[PDB]
């Protein structure tokens, strides 16, 4: 939205199963969220976890 | 841990012209700090 805060992420999550295209990441607020590299566009925060 | 405290309690949901002149004092320090390096290197 119009509302940015920036939260330290302090868990990564990685899998092969999963592949490069996903990575997980834990917020310090409490929620997760999910970042997808593209070619075409640098990051894209796909999912947001338990908002 | 003051400037770091300020940032947690944004989280948890006249002081500006000082706060403003903390990103030159950031700047002035790196600068001061490598004469001072190559100042004691040759001393």
């Amino acid at each position: 939205g119009e509302n940015e805060e920036i939260i330290g992420g302090t868990a990564l999550e990685y899998n092969v199963e999963a592949g490069p295209s996903k990575f997980l990441i834990g917020t310090e607020s409490g929620s997760i969220l999910t970042a997808n590299k593209k070619l075409k566009k640098p990051v894209e925060i796909t999912t947001r976890y338990g908002l | 841990r003051l400037l770091k405290e300020v940032k947690y309690f944004l989280l948890l949901r006249t002081a500006k012209d000082i706060y403003t002149k903390a990103e030159t004092y950031r700047t002035q320090i790196v600068a001061l700090d490598m004469i001072v390096d190559n100042y004691n290197h040759i001393k």
